[PDB]
């Protein structure tokens, strides 16, 4: 007379075949890359808690529909039901930092959890951005640099990945060598300026 | 993360079997609380695996011929489609063993679909196991795994983040940029770079 | 002390029930009282002093809320917790040795150490929750001037006194009447000797009263008296009242006759018991009087009839004995006792800092100087430091 | 005994390396050998002889992987690998007696338990790793 | 303590890894290791105390972290890396140092200088990572009372005793019996001596027992036993036990008779071994007894027939020996051994700042006294200094 929770896909599209499943799980992947965030601020995905004594909220809708489906099932133990309305987000401004409520499945946790704990993003200020410039302009008297900003201490940037080359393309691959010095060779005729007089 | 919870996420869909045991013994029906009586198979225990993949990639199809041909008990191991019967006649007419012979017919196992059934009081002719003493048999069993169950605890997870940021791209906007007049610009040893004025 | 103690029992509280896997609403409550504890300390500088070998220690507070997260507490929370605890721990534990270390003549009852008194402040009164032990509730009750009493076990009650009076005496000391006593802690041994076995005496009887005048008063006393005094019934040699000399004692036991003790309050005879041993009740009294009569037993065997001849010299002296035990008794004042380690710990504490002597109690807190001259300051002194103790063993 | 050498050596790096506020980088390889060693075992008996006074023991594994994601492990981190670790300590241990009160003279030098034995099929070779000792 | 070993250890892996031409893939982790560590620590200043005369230091850290965008690390990067190198291991040397001088009776196991203490907050346990040392994963493992184990080539469980013992004895010293003994480090010489040759002892057997209490329990130890002492077979001029008078002592060596090892735990004989010699296990003891018996051989040569008469004067007298040698074994303490410089380091580093002595510790951290008298104190104390001495052995 009674049914169960259980956890079950939200998108049930595996196909048969051992191969095949092998390929689904590699377009997941590239899915997840795809998508995979480079920061999370948790205060946009959080919404009410209707059952909240105490003006709580969580993160997300879908954490509110199953906390709601949970708090009016008649099986739902009555600390759980108890723990549901009294759950409390915890938003620390002057830290900048939030904490809030969810329910996931422990595989959807592992991959939110991962995301929140390895952002791309790190502290901005004027000494990144005085750094960033190339250091023989910086000390080039022909040049006068002025930082007449104010970065906010919630500024935030992503650093470029500017490793040297690991292919090697200078080595042993005269086309696309060819093509790189060519592009090169087109972008610096753009920036080289034009005689005067 | 992907990879360790692969077979996690595989084995949660409702549209793929892990695999099929033909044991050419009569085993009764498991009593699972999700099916009712369901010839499904915690494990593979007991039986030689042949890879579905592997069969379907080399072509030879000698060893399932004569297997089959010979009525010797196998596991065939594979993500496969398969069909849910709820009629106890289905049972009674033994026709989850009546599906493996076209492997041998076409040389082919992509069109394998195992039937596991589903019996319980929602079938038309449960009444059949409800009215009659015998214990419900198959010579075959699906090698599938049960949902697991929501449970609050293990789901209730607190979100930590960030309250806000501004994330920048262009580091070089903040850099107020001015040159000398030109006919002042020098060269690295500091006189003028153009001197015949 | 109201604040200490609830900041001490809040801490112990929370090392106690801020366990893993224990539910959020075990600890709801407490966490309400915790974060109220946080808040009023946080942004506050506490200095514990310099008295003694104690250190001079700095306390700053600045410390997050605990939150409200988790359906059963997990390791993280716990951690959290513990950081915070063993810090507030380690700073009550301070002000608690700092407080114990330091007396007052006038008023010695108020607070003494610098963090203590920044404490009394109405600020902090916010933390003050449940006062439930023996000490606090004693202490509250006589802040309002109403009747609480303290119950001890085996009470310290009676100054250390190993003496003797001589009723009769000559220079040889070979033919003594009088009386011997140890007085210490919970027990009165006592012990009447004549060396004639009172054979000139008006009726062969020779009266012995012994009086002890307790401190303090004592009620709901649970008292066992019996007839012998064991300590003053082998051979000894006694040194005189001045010690020029020793006199020699040779004590046979008889049985103490018309044995008379009686508990006094105000000179009114409260609880009066004769000839009765075993366990006896003395109500509310603050003096005991045991009067007890060697008798002469009119008929001897011969044997006992060679004992006691009819003149000197006196070989065998006729004793009778008396031993009482306080066992358990309620006072309306501190005191030591045999389960209880208040004054064990106070005396830890200012030994192991080398406290110089102040001007309320004996150096070294001797149990006896002090309960013999247990002056009303050396009372209000002894009952904070006490209250302080207990609320430190809390923890400590 | 590649095998049992590989249990053990798991072990005992996620004893000295699986501590609250170490970063993820300092284990990851650690973590990925020991949800690989979980994996192989799950799913299997184990009986631990009864050789003289040593006890019958029976052993399942039935463990879950530890996590992946966090920046720096902690406290809860730690309580949960303990857990599994030390079950794991308990069964390599017993193996080891079980096999080191054991002898042949025909083939002394192969495996004499049971579940060494067993740890010798195949099925194992997945949680064979660094052999440095 | 794990935050110091951790900055120890990532100091050393620094030093070993980062070499110029390696691969950044081969220093990955402990780059970002070393980042944490140089985020974690930037912006505390940190005093080392001025404890005897250890100078006072005053470390503070702004450093810059170590790239991340090469592939083949080269010289300007392993320069960069080596100067933070050197600052950093500069402090946790002083650091090591300042918390080796200290001790105290009550905590012991706790730190000590205010550095290590300061460590010990949590905004450092970020810096925490692999505890693969013996010393780093005993003291992990005491902090959490599991069963620890040190393993030791040669434990010095012996304090050094050369003493002897007479059952028989007279003023002229020519007729005795009795033991001699060294027991120094995991060495225990021992001998019975009958001047008489047992020529009166009842079945002519003289028995000796030498019984040797371990102060800590000792397990899983690999022991040599050989039947002689070639430490009593010379001969001695022997002072006496008051040391009024020196007596003659004029060995000849017969093999022991009935040897006996017991290896006790608690009075409980857990190993035995009779006449057995070459090398033996004892896993689990902490009380030797030795069982030797003199027995005057019944047939003899006349030469040997002539050292030994029927009656004094004796000239020649029969020793029986034993050695004892503790190869290896483990303790669940901190102990001295041949292999180990724990002690070593910590002496020296005592020796050479003049630190006075201590509470806890015999002066110059003298091994025998303190293996005699080894209260648990002296042990958490002795395990804290072990660790840092063996955190600061990892980088000096
Ligand atoms: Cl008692
Ligand atoms: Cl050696
Ligand atoms: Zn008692
Ligand atoms: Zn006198
Ligand atoms: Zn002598």
């Amino acid at each position: 007379l009674r049914n169960r929770w259980y956890w079950k896909l939200k998108r049930d599209t595996l196909p048969d075949g051992d191969y095949d499943v092998r390929e689904y799980f590699l377009n997941l992947y590239d899915q997840v890359l795809t998508e995979m965030p480079d920061y999370l601020l948790l205060k946009d995905m959080a919404v009410e808690n209707k059952n909240s004594r105490d003006a709580g909220k969580v993160v997300d809708s879908e954490t509110a529909a199953i906390c709601d489906a949970i708090f009016q099932d008649e099986e739902t133990e009555g600390v759980v039901r108890r723990f549901i309305a009294e759950m409390r987000q915890r938003v620390q401004a002057d830290r900048n930092v939030v904490n809030y409520p969810s329910i996931l499945h422990p595989i959807d946790h592992a991959f939110n959890e991962y995301f929140l704990q390895h952002q791309l993003v790190e502290p901005l200020n004027n000494d990144i951005i005085f750094n960033y410039i190339p250091e023989r302009i910086r000390n080039d008297v022909n040049y006068i640099l002025n930082m007449d900003r104010n970065l906010p201490s919630t500024a935030r940037y992503i650093r470029p990945n500017l490793l040297q080359d690991r292919l090697n393309l200078h080595d042993n691959f005269e086309s696309l060598w060819d093509t790189i010095t060519t592009s090169n060779y087109i972008l610096a005729r753009s920036v080289v300026p034009d005689l005067k007089e | 993360l992907i990879l360790m919870n692969m077979e996690q996420i595989e084995r949660a869909s409702d549209k793929i079997a892990q695999g099929v045991i033909i044991a050419y013994r009569d085993m009764q029906l498991e009593r699972d609380e999700m099916y009712g009586y369901v010839n499904i198979a915690r494990n593979l225990d007991g039986f030689q695996q042949i890879n579905l993949e592997e069969l379907m990639r080399t072509g030879d199809y000698a060893q399932i011929t004569n297997m089959l041909l010979n009525n010797q008990p196998v596991a065939l191991v594979g993500a496969l489609p398969f069909i849910t019967d709820s009629s106890v006649i289905s049972l009674v007419a033994k026709l989850d063993a009546t599906v493996f012979a076209q492997i041998v017919k076409l040389r082919k196992v992509d069109t394998l679909k195992p039937i596991l059934y589903k019996i319980n009081s929602d079938s038309n002719d449960f009444y059949l196991v409800a009215n009659y003493d015998w214990v419900p048999t198959s010579t075959t069993k699906v090698y599938k795994q049960i949902p697991q169950q929501f449970d609050f605890r293990a789901s209730m997870h607190m979100l930590t983040s960030n309250l806000t940021f501004t994330v920048y791209s262009d580091l070089l906007a903040f850099v107020s940029a001015d040159t000398v007049e030109p006919i002042n610009a020098v060269a690295f040893d500091n006189m003028r770079i153009m001197n015949e004025l | 002390m109201d604040v200490l103690y609830s900041l001490s029992k809040t801490l112990k509280d929370a090392r106690d029930k801020i366990v893993e896997g224990t539910l959020y609403s075990n600890v709801s409550d407490l966490i309400q009282q915790f974060n109220q504890m946080i808040i009023t300390m946080n942004g506050n500088e506490f200095q514990t002093g310099g008295i003694g070998n104690l250190p001079i220690r700095n306390w700053n507070f600045d410390f997050g809320l605990l939150g409200t997260t988790l359906l059963n507490l997990d390791a993280n929370y716990v951690e959290t917790a513990r950081n915070t605890i063993d810090y507030f721990v380690d700073f009550v534990d301070n002000v608690c040795m700092d407080e114990m270390v330091r007396e007052s003549q006038r008023n010695g009852i108020a607070p003494q150490s610098d963090s203590l008194r920044k404490l009394s402040g109405i600020k902090f009164k916010r933390i003050n929750f449940d006062n439930s032990s023996e000490y606090i509730e004693n202490w509250n009750l006589q802040n309002r001037r109403q009747r609480t009493g303290f119950t001890f076990h085996k009470p310290n009650i009676f100054p250390y006194s190993a003496s003797f009076t001589l009723n009769r005496s000559q220079p040889a000391h070979d033919n003594l009447m009088g009386t011997m006593w140890l007085n210490a802690g919970s027990e009165i041994q006592v012990a009447g000797f004549d060396y004639s076995c009172a054979i000139n005496a008006p009726a062969n009887i020779q009266q012995f009263e012994h009086i002890v005048q307790l401190r303090r008063v004592l009620t709901t006393a649970t008292i066992t008296l019996l007839p012998d005094a064991e300590r003053f019934s082998f051979p000894r040699v006694i040194n005189s009242a001045d010690g020029a000399t020793t006199w020699y004692f040779n004590p046979v036991i008889l049985r103490p006759n018309n044995v008379e003790v009686e508990f006094l309050l105000n000179g009114q005879i409260i609880n009066t018991y004769q000839a009765r041993f075993g366990t006896i009740i003395a109500r509310n009294f603050d003096t005991i009087r045991l009067s007890f009569q060697l008798m002469r037993p009119p008929n001897m065997t011969p044997a006992v009839a060679a004992l006691f001849p009819n003149a000197q010299p006196f070989e065998h002296h006729a004793t009778v004995g008396l031993t009482l035990r306080i066992e358990s008794a309620v006072c309306e004042s501190v005191l030591a006792d045999a389960s209880k380690t208040m004054l064990a710990n106070v005396t830890s504490v200012r030994q192991e800092y080398a406290i110089p002597v102040g001007p309320v109690f004996p150096p070294g807190m001797n149990w006896t100087d002090l309960i013999t001259n247990y002056s009303p300051s050396r009372e209000d002194n002894l009952q904070r430091v006490f209250t302080v103790a207990s609320i430190r063993s809390m923890l400590v």
